């Protein structure tokens, strides 16, 4: 944090609290929007009901969620059963503050972000491991091996693609040379839209984030119509809500980070407005991902693991090695533009056979 | 892992219990457990007049029920030699192919949803509503329609039925071709279905897997060609087949069956000429409703038929038909009374289900779901 | 065959921008066909005499056995049926009724004929045995509907619309094609 | 075609051939010759076993040899290697107090479930079965439903004020042995068949 | 704590439970397809709050008995009903569940109120999907405490509160 | 099969049932509470047929709130059956004209009929 200021600690607590409650209301209204967008996808229309726009159905759902007989299952672990949702939610909420929503002071005085750590992507990676932690831990705590195998699927698949995330994220560091997202964003301001340089890595990051609970491995897994998933099947009132909430926060965190790093996390060449462009790109990634949600099938966690290991990780490490060649020899930056354009043309033109 | 995929869970359509003998993520062998819906149609049917049992016939295989209706009608007719007018028979085959379309729509919606994505459940099922509207037009009922009769059909078609049906016959080919364009060049569904579900035709025959997945194993064995009953002798017909029994070839055959069924609908409706609707033999058909105020004999036959019914000769009978799930038939034993002595149903899904431990043997745990959905089971048929 | 993923995306979007297809019941009335199998009605002649002559054919031909008919003799001074016999008690258990149409097909006077209402859900078993004066053509609505019109002060609103009512339903009050 | 050869084989073996004018054929085999005959039947090429239907002839107006009668359905698929299309039935009577019958599990695995149903619905035990486990009826159910001496178990329909119906005493339709509400049944209601 | 002990709070939570009815899929028979058609793209039970469908019994309050309740499924359903959270409601869908239907025999429970506390009954064969919406609206105003029978009685919000389960 | 108690005497039938029951293990026994009029339990009368598997026990229509204090006896009865390990409770619905003659049929006919017609019941409705 060479060039970025520091708000007072009480302002840090205030901003963190506002971010948490914003994530709450946001994931609720985004559940509404996902329902209605799925509806538009499948002819059937959404809840023209309790709202008008349905925007009061989430409150009814939450009010039912409390008073919903939070039950302590017998034959189950007294402590971990209740404790795991706290992990899954807490270590999901965080890792969102780093994302820059504007230049300093564009928060009506103090700071668009919460924290601007020197080593950011490692923070995101570390707390990303803990979501899988909470998931499979809850899967175990139920004492139902039915859900246990689903929890194991969760951990196995998400961990494979979680490894792939590192080989994806290596490359842009060579260009930026710093591990703080804000320096990367200012770089994206100067040279412009980092993904133009590293589209393949972007893909292997994007696709990796598709495995991280967005959809299509979709062996996340959920109980529905298959070997039941973890983190559910025994929780009643709020803990189940806590798990769904944390998974959706992980979803929006990825859908915000992807524009942040590779594409233009805000930083717009046009109108350079602090918040609106970032929110719009987040919503765009949401529209595409929901398109995928209600448009693509599963990958069964077997073909998914084989695909992650044989395809994503070698490709990502190869791209890192190429970028390292260019950076270590440091003569051009244009060569990467040329090679990335060619790579994108390869991954695209190979389809229309 | 002797894992109990219990009844109805997880969302295992066709309430069923499965004891998956399994170590890991493969499938060693699944021990099925059925009987969770046995209501006793073969028993309760022994206590309803021949006219009434048409109310018991559709509700067993509740997806393609008109095969039940027509098979039972033909068995009883052959037992007492009633003559179905050509217009009645044509309407019967039209409704048969139409319920076939609805059945296959529901089957593929349920399958696609079973593992993978949810969306295409709607569009196909959407058409079902339109089709149901069509049925609601003629039978006044969505399904479980009580329309057919021993002599023929209950009553005539309204003028409003044909236009709605033509509208649907215009939209359906494009719709089905859209689904097929989505499906045939499958990105993952290829790597999901083509390999899975080993169906050696020898074993499918030994277990009698007639439900349209045998022709996926390359056996051209269909009653519509093997045993023509309802005029299929008079229809320009493609009988789809699959090269290797798997999920992919099964599904493609069923889709081409849907298109050919639409073609059969066009063919039958085009040849439609005015006429009568059922065998007027009073022992077989109740008196026309208009002369109830003219003749004593009218009142006698109406009263007796609607209280007692009629008494067919002593004898046993059977007629087979092709359901959306394979060979069907009724073994009907009549004792010369107003109620049948016994009614046994050859339940195609009941014998077809024996191929589950073999089929899902060695397949993956998730694929045990598709390999059930590929079979299209209806447990109202199985438990029965 | 990677193109199919893109094609799937495309068709899903095409249907996304295709907004319409649905009907929001109860806000929009369901279009029912004129032949629908609904709540039984007991019909009256133009003369005002009731059509049921209490012949127990609907009860005998009932494959679910939901029809009970206690008969009685017409009172010539104030007759109720057209013959010498009428139905003193006509109760039908909607929970037993499987909606065949055999009662209509056997009724020689056209008295008992299926109607159209389907909004008949109620809370208690013993309340779901609809009575004669709960199905006569004179009435407008189902039992919970009438009870809500009493406990609400709001008139009965039928949640269905049909192109027309059959001749066999002479008198049956329904929304007809929009003439009103 | 193989049906005609079954005919020329069995008729010399003294097996009666039951036929109605509808096109359905029954071949009655006794208990012993049944097993080896049908082993030969598969050896004759009878791939497909459609039905195994159990029958309780107790309440049939004319008497029959035995109470239970089990009927198998043998077919040859027209579209396979050598497809004739011959389909026919084999009936075998089974004693009331000796519900024995060897299974065709060794020939077809299809009779795995089917025979079990007859052991569920009838007191017939099929010898040589892999597992005779009750298929349809609840595990704690005692007896075999489809045999006439087993009650259907009807429950009255209910109405407002004490008014009820017991269907088995309500049904106006007559079975074969019920003479009817007049002194008797003759004519059409002792059997009626139109002549095409 | 049971959604009670303040005149406004009980109204509020009853409102929430009414429109937030989260169905627990229990498809039994041919009623099931006319149940699902109440969610197809002509007529969706996806507006009132029942879009999502948790097959788990640990997460859904409304149990739609859609089809004939065969006896071998009765005890299983029993535990499935007890495997629901206590704020749960039970609708009996179809004739075969509400009544014995036409299947008056040894095989079927002639009224599902025997094993599970029924909230709402719905005749029909099959009940038109819009009749299923009408039944859930009936249940809606019941759990709000706005429902009266033919005898004038107000019905409790949650049936299955009054049974000494065990 | 034994017959203990008498019609419309809940307390006498109950105490005789306590005495004759003893320490019988009901792990696989079956309890049929036969009644009339499926719906109206508010005035219902109940008879009991207990099939232990090795011997059976009959109590006529002497339980239920239709008799004064019959519900309290029925409560103690279901609590007793639940204590001894019963899990399977059944209710059979017969016509009032049936209930009285049924107790005069031979054991085989009565027992076969009842086990055939039984409806699985939640015992909670009688507590
Ligand atoms: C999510 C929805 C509501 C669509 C859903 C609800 C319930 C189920 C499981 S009940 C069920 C479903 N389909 N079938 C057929 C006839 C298609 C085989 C059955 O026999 C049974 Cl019993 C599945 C999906
Ligand atoms: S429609 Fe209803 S009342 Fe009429 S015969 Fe059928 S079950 Fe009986
Ligand atoms: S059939 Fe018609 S006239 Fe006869 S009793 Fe029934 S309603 Fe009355
Ligand atoms: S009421 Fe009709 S549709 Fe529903 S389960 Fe019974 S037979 Fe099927």
């Amino acid at each position: 944090t060479w060039s970025y200021p520091v708000d007072p600690y009480w302002m840090v607590a205030l901003k963190a609290l506002l971010v948490v409650v914003g994530l709450l209301t946001a994931f609720a209204f985004m559940t509404l929007i996902e329902r209605r967008l799925l509806a538009r996808f499948q002819v059937r229309m959404g809840p023209n009901r309790v709202g008008p726009f349905g925007l009061l159905q989430p409150l009814a759902d939450a009010i039912k969620s409390i008073f919903k007989e939070d039950i302590v299952v017998a034959q189950a672990d007294r402590f971990l059963f209740v404790l795991a949702p706290l992990i899954s939610v807490v270590f999901a909420l965080l890792a969102f503050g780093l994302i820059p929503f504007g230049p300093p002071g564009s928060f009506f005085g103090y700071q668009p972000w919460v924290i601007n750590l020197d080593l950011g992507i490692l923070y995101l990676f570390a707390v990303s491991e803990l979501a899988v932690y909470g998931i499979f831990l809850s899967g175990w705590a139920s004492g139902s091996k039915y859900s246990l195998l689903g929890s194991l699927r969760s951990s196995a698949s998400l961990i494979s693609y979680e490894l792939g995330l590192g080989l994806a994220l290596l490359a842009p560091v060579l260009l930026v040379g710093s591990l703080n997202l804000n320096d990367i964003v200012n770089w994206q301001k100067e040279h412009g839209w980092l993904f133009l340089y590293a589209f393949p890595a972007f893909l292997v990051y994007l696709i990796a984030s598709m495995a991280e609970a967005a959809r299509t491995p979709f062996d996340l897994p959920e109980a529905e119509q298959e070997l039941v998933g973890g983190y559910h099947t025994e929780y009643s009132s709020i803990k189940w809500a806590l798990f769904q909430m944390a998974e959706y926060i992980h979803f929006i965190t990825a859908s915000a980070l992807i524009p942040t790093l590779f594409l233009g996390g805000w930083t717009m060449p046009v109108l350079e407005v602090p918040y609106l462009w970032m929110f719009l790109k987040i919503a765009f990634f949401l529209f595409f991902f929901i398109w995928i949600r209600a448009t693509w099938f599963r990958l069964r966690y077997d073909q998914l693991l084989r695909f992650g290991w044989g395809f994503l990780f070698p490709l990502a490490l190869l791209w890192f090695l190429v970028t390292a060649l260019v950076v270590a020899l440091d003569l051009p930056r244009t060569y990467l533009l040329y090679l990335s354009a060619l790579s994108f043309l390869v991954l695209l033109g190979a389809v229309l056979y | 892992m002797t894992l109990n995929v219990g009844p109805q869970h997880p969302s295992t359509h066709g309430v069923l219990r499965l004891m998956v003998t399994l170590s890991g993520e493969e499938v060693l062998e699944v021990v099925p457990h059925i009987g969770y819906l046995h209501t006793g149609f073969e028993k309760t049917m022994e206590h309803r007049t021949y006219l009434q049992n048409i109310t018991y016939t559709p509700r067993m295989d509740y997806l393609h029920s008109f095969a039940h209706d027509l098979a039972y009608a033909l068995a009883v007719e052959k037992l007492l030699g009633a003559v179905v007018p050509p217009r009645a028979e044509t309407i019967r085959v039209i409704l048969n192919e139409l319920s076939r379309l609805a059945s296959h729509l529901v089957f593929l919606g349920t399958g696609l949803l079973d593992l993978g994505a949810l969306t295409p459940f709607f569009y196909a099922f959407r058409e079902r509503e339109t089709i149901l509207d069509l049925f609601e037009w003629v039978t006044g009922q969505r399904f479980h329609h009580n329309y057919i009769r021993i002599g023929g059909v209950k009553e005539d078609l309204p003028e409003e039925f044909v236009p709605e049906l033509k509208k649907l016959l215009e939209v359906l080919p494009h719709r089905i071709d859209e689904y097929e364009a989505l499906f045939a060049e499958s990105p993952i569904f290829y790597e999901r279905a083509r390999g899975v579900g080993v169906i050696p035709p020898e074993v499918a025959i030994d277990l009698g897997l007639t439900g349209g997945s045998l022709r996926a194993s390359g056996v051209n064995y269909d009653v519509r060609k093997a045993y023509p009953y309802s005029g299929y002798e008079t229809y320009t017909f493609d009988v789809p087949l699959g090269e290797r029994g798997d999920v992919f070839d099964r599904m493609l055959v069923r889709i081409r069956e849907m298109r050919e069924s639409v073609k059969i609908i066009k063919q039958a409706l085009e040849r439609l000429e005015p006429g009568p609707v059922r065998d007027p033999n009073p022992q077989i058909t109740p008196p026309p409703r208009h002369l109830l105020e003219t003749s004593m004999e009218a009142v006698i036959y109406h009263f007796k038929h609607y209280t007692e019914g009629f008494h067919p000769p002593k004898g046993e009978v059977y007629v087979p038909t092709e359901s959306a799930r394979g060979e069907l038939g009724y073994y009907i034993v009549s004792d010369g009374g107003s109620m049948p002595y016994r009614v046994k149903v050859r339940a195609p899904s009941f014998v077809n289900l024996q191929s589950l431990p073999y089929a899902c043997k060695g397949e993956q745990v998730p694929d045990m779901v598709a390999i059930i959905a590929s079979l299209d089971p209806v447990m109202g048929d199985v438990d029965r | 065959t990677l193109k199919a993923l893109a094609q799937s995306l495309g068709i899903t979007l095409k249907y996304l921008f295709s907004k319409p297809v649905t009907v929001p019941y109860p806000d929009a009335p369901v279009a029912l066909k004129p032949r629908f199998h609904g709540r039984h009605v007991l019909t009256r002649h133009p003369n005002g005499l009731e059509k049921c002559i209490g012949c127990s054919l609907c009860a005998a031909a009932c494959p679910a056995y939901a029809i009970y008919v206690e008969p009685a003799e017409n009172d010539p001074e104030n007759p109720v049926s057209a013959g010498e016999r009428y139905a003193k008690v006509y109760e039908i258990n909607m929970l037993r009724c499987i909606f065949c149409g055999l009662c209509e097909e056997a009724c020689p006077t056209g008295a008992i004929v299926l109607g159209y209402d389907f909004e008949m859900a109620d809370y208690e078993y013993s309340d779901l045995v609809y009575g004669k004066e709960d199905m006569l053509v004179d009435v407008v609505g189902t039992k919970p509907q009438r009870r809500e019109a009493k406990r609400t002060g709001k008139p009965v609103k039928v949640g269905y619309v049909v192109p027309y009512v059959r001749p066999e339903l002479e008198g049956f009050k329904a929304p007809t094609e929009g003439g009103k | 075609m193989r049906l005609e050869r079954v005919l020329e084989e069995a008729r010399a073996k003294g097996y009666p051939i039951e036929d109605n004018g509808l096109g359905n054929l029954w071949v009655v085999l006794p208990r012993e010759r049944f097993k080896e005959e049908m082993a030969h039947y598969k050896a004759m090429g009878f791939n497909f076993l459609a039905d195994i239907v159990g029958l309780d002839y107790l309440t049939y107006p004319d008497p029959r040899p035995e109470r239970f009668a089990v009927v198998y359905e043998l077919v040859s698929l027209p579209g396979w290697k050598d497809g004739d299309g011959s389909r026919f039935f084999v009936r075998v009577y089974v004693p009331e107090e000796d519900p024995r019958l060897p299974t065709v599990t060794d020939l077809w695995g299809s009779a795995n479930f089917l025979e079990r149903e007859v052991y569920d619905l009838f007191g017939i035990v099929f010898e040589g079965h892999p597992d005779l486990r009750k298929i349809l009826t609840p595990e704690d159910l005692e007896g075999h439903p489809l045999r006439k001496d087993y009650p259907l178990g009807e429950t009255p329909t209910l109405f407002r004020e004490g008014r009820y119906i017991i269907p088995a005493e309500f049904r106006a339709a007559l079975t074969g042995k019920d003479p009817g509400l007049t002194f008797y049944k003759g004519g059409s209601r002792k059997g009626y068949r139109s002549l095409w | 704590r049971e959604g009670i002990l303040f005149t406004t709070l009980e109204k509020l939570v009853a409102w929430g439970r009414s429109n937030s009815l989260w169905p627990a899929t229990f498809g039994l028979a041919c009623c099931a397809i006319e149940m699902m058609a109440s969610t197809d793209a002509r007529n969706d039970l996806a507006r009132f709050g029942s879009e999502v469908f948790r097959a788990s019994p640990r997460q859904a309050d409304v149990m739609i008995v859609a089809g004939r309740l065969s006896k071998k499924m009765a005890p299983v359903m029993r535990r499935v009903w007890e495997q629901m959270p206590d704020p749960k409601w039970v609708i009996s869908m179809g004739a075969c569940a509400s009544s014995g239907g036409m299947f008056n025999n040894y095989a079927i429970v002639q009224n599902v109120d025997s094993v599970v506390p029924v909230d709402v009954y719905v005749p029909g064969c099959p009940p038109r999907p819009e009749a299923l919406i009408y039944a859930v609206m009936q249940l809606q105003k019941k759990v709000r405490g706005q429902a009266y029978n033919e005898r004038g009685e107000r019905l409790p919000p949650v049936a299955a509160w009054k049974r000494t389960r065990g | 099969m034994v017959r203990v108690g008498m019609r419309a005497a809940p307390r006498v039938s109950l105490e005789a049932l306590k005495a004759a029951l003893g320490g019988l293990k009901l792990s696989e026994a079956k309890v049929y509470l036969i009644t009339d009029w499926q719906d109206k339990r508010d005035q219902a009368r109940y008879a009991l047929l207990l099939h232990t598997g090795k011997k059976d026990l009959l109590v006529p229509d002497a339980f239920g709130p239709a008799f004064p204090g019959g519900e309290e006896a029925l409560s103690e009865l279901v609590g007793l059956l639940l204590a001894q390990g019963a899990r399977r409770f059944y209710e059979a619905v017969v016509s009032p004209g049936e209930m009285t003659a049924l107790l005069d049929l031979p054991p085989e006919e009565l027992l076969k009929r009842v086990m055939a017609i039984a409806n699985p019941t939640d015992p909670g409705i009688y507590l």
